[PDB]
């Protein structure tokens, strides 16, 4: 039972590890995309975006 | 939040004229004096069906 519990805890830790890494990558990419895009000049202010 | 072809402040308001006009078409040569009685703003276009 002790080894089985250790197996379960290690699997849970690996799941948390991958979820946290994916969340970090997604958050950083989302912030970079938001910074890259955003407000653009309207048609009357200037011709180009 | 909205988008407009040109700022609504023109559609709501106008500008006061000032200065002096040029030569006339015919008659005694003279130049009229502009004042606040002259309003510069957008026009109205009629349109049939």
């Amino acid at each position: 039972s002790a080894i089985s519990n250790v197996i379960d805890w290690f699997n849970s830790l690996l799941n948390f590890q991958d979820t946290t890494t994916s969340n970090q990558i997604n958050q950083q990419n989302f912030q970079i995309a938001t910074l890259a895009s955003g407000i653009k000049k309207q048609q009357w202010e200037c011709r180009y975006s | 939040t909205a988008f407009v072809t040109f700022p609504e402040m023109f559609c709501d308001w106008g500008f006061a004229l000032g200065g002096t006009t040029g030569a006339q078409s015919t008659g005694t040569a003279h130049t009229h004096t502009l004042n606040t009685d002259g309003l510069a703003a957008l026009q109205i276009q009629i349109l049939p069906a």
